[PDB]
């Protein structure tokens, strides 16, 4: 069975988040 | 025995498993059918995050027993 | 308001702040030992009901018309509840105040499974959101339809690369609508009308899939899509 | 004395202290073993937060207490 990571999908994220 | 694995969104997952299988091998297992790197897998039963190394019979996870199976998320 | 842009925003006279409601025994999930189970640089994650979400000065708000991306701090007060629990009640909670404030909010759950989940960043926690409180249900109601819409989306596009835009409106149109979403159908305008945000959504998942697993972004429902609403 | 720390991922770190030490102390012996800058980390003890500048017999803890570790990240 192939590869299927989990994810989040971003709804919004303030200008101040660096990553 | 089966027992079942349920996710935050209700989804379940039936597994084949025997009580000396390690929670290692349920991750392996959870990989197999549905993909999930095992690095992503938390395990909870009785309101404990479940040890690799430990067996299904170390917990009492029974037959038609019921794991929580919470993600750590890929995100941007 | 110099914040927000009418209801307020209230909480239990035994709520506590952010770190002290984290270290309640109610919410520990570990036998701690000494090697430890997470990493230090994953945030602690657990569910949160009767939640509120409103500026720093008192006014409930919503978190979807852009005031998270002009950096205004959103707090947000609710009870904590262990990350396994479906018990949407106050029942074996942990009521938090001026929690945050929220750095990044996000869907998950792209499972097949019934729930879209919704889920709060702070700088000490995650929370992943049950039932809102009576005050704030009228302002999260109005985006959980396209909220649901974008998991739809999401999971028709991982099971069905091969897929036409056609296709995707008949799986769009046949999925039953959760409960408390309060409609008897969706309808191809349901997508529609959420064009912008729904594509949104699937180009974020795709972004964070690792660079080995096939994108959902470049598929012929998209494109279809991405003229036929308009979407930048 | 001897105190301990419990971290919210699961880890119990035990520490040499003394009842003059300051918080902020108590925070350095914890960057000394977990790497952990002390701006980042919150102490909790029987609910209270404990504050920089107090020292552990301002607080009267005593030996073999628990304390609660709470971390806050540096940006988002
Ligand atoms: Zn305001």
């Amino acid at each position: 069975r192939t590869k299927q990571t989990a994810r989040k999908s971003t709804g919004g994220k303030a200008p101040r988040c660096q990553l | 025995m089966q027992i079942f694995v349920k996710t935050l969104t209700g989804k379940t997952i039936t597994l084949e498993v025997e009580p000396s299988d390690t929670i290692e091998n349920v991750k392996a297992k959870i990989q197999d059918k549905e993909g999930i790197p095992p690095d992503q897998q938390r395990l909870i039963f009785a309101g404990k995050q479940l040890e690799d190394g430990r067996t299904l019979s170390d917990y009492n996870i029974q037959k038609e027993s019921t794991l929580h199976l919470v993600l750590r998320l890929r995100g941007c | 308001c110099i914040q927000c842009g009418l209801k307020y925003g209230q909480h239990p006279p035994d709520a506590v702040d952010e770190p002290q409601m984290l270290t309640n025994e109610k919410l520990s999930i570990f036998d701690a030992n000494e090697s430890g189970f997470e990493s230090y640089e994953a945030l602690p994650q657990h569910k949160l009901t009767c939640f509120s979400v409103y500026c720093k000065h008192g006014h409930l708000c919503p978190i979807d018309t852009g005031l998270i991306e002009k950096n205004i701090e959103l707090f947000f007060s609710g009870s904590a509840k262990p990350i396994y629990d479906d018990d949407p009640s106050l029942e074996g909670g942990v009521n938090g105040k001026n929690l945050g404030p929220i750095n990044e909010w996000w869907i998950t759950g792209f499972d097949g499974g019934e729930k879209a989940l919704i889920g709060f960043s702070t700088s000490f926690a995650e929370y992943i959101l049950m039932d809102p409180s009576p005050e704030y249900a009228p302002i999260f109601g109005l985006m959980q339809e396209k909220i649901y819409i974008s998991k739809i989306v999401v999971e028709f596009l991982q099971s069905n690369s091969d897929s036409t835009y056609e296709d995707l409106i008949n799986k769009i149109e046949t999925t039953v609508p959760p409960s408390g979403l309060n409609l008897n159908r969706f309808t191809e305008d349901s997508l529609l009308r959420h064009a912008q945000f729904v594509v949104e959504q699937v180009e974020s998942y795709d972004e964070a899939g690792d660079s080995d697993e096939q994108p959902i972004f470049l598929t012929p429902c998209m494109r279809d899509l991405i003229k036929l609403a308009g979407v930048t």
